[PDB]
């Protein structure tokens, strides 16, 4: 996360999850996420400054 | 003593003097001010600013 603008889209990446796509990681090799409408708008909102 | 004191009258029997006093306050004030706020901003590649 940065501190001068913080931003750690890990959390960021929660709010997407709870937007609605399928994330699914059973080890740290292995991830995969689909349908994932966070960049936009949480982005956006989250960037507009 | 009597005439003394008639003229020390005559000389203080005399009108006082009126002035027309005239005090004009005169305020002016001067403002321009100009603002431009430019925005760029697209969500669909996450660019705004």
């Amino acid at each position: 996360s940065g501190y001068g603008k913080d931003g750690n889209i890990g959390i960021k990446d929660e709010d997407g999850m709870n937007c609605g796509p399928i994330a699914g990681s059973c080890t740290f090799p292995t991830t995969g996420t689909s349908k994932s409408p966070s960049p936009f708008v949480d982005l956006g909102a989250k960037d507009a400054t | 003593r009597l005439d003394e004191l008639r003229r020390i009258v005559s000389q203080l029997d005399i009108p006082v003097r009126q002035v027309m006093i005239e005090a004009r306050i005169v305020e002016a004030n001067v403002g321009y001010d100009k603002s431009l706020g430019v925005r760029w901003g697209g969500a669909y590649h996450k660019g705004n600013w």
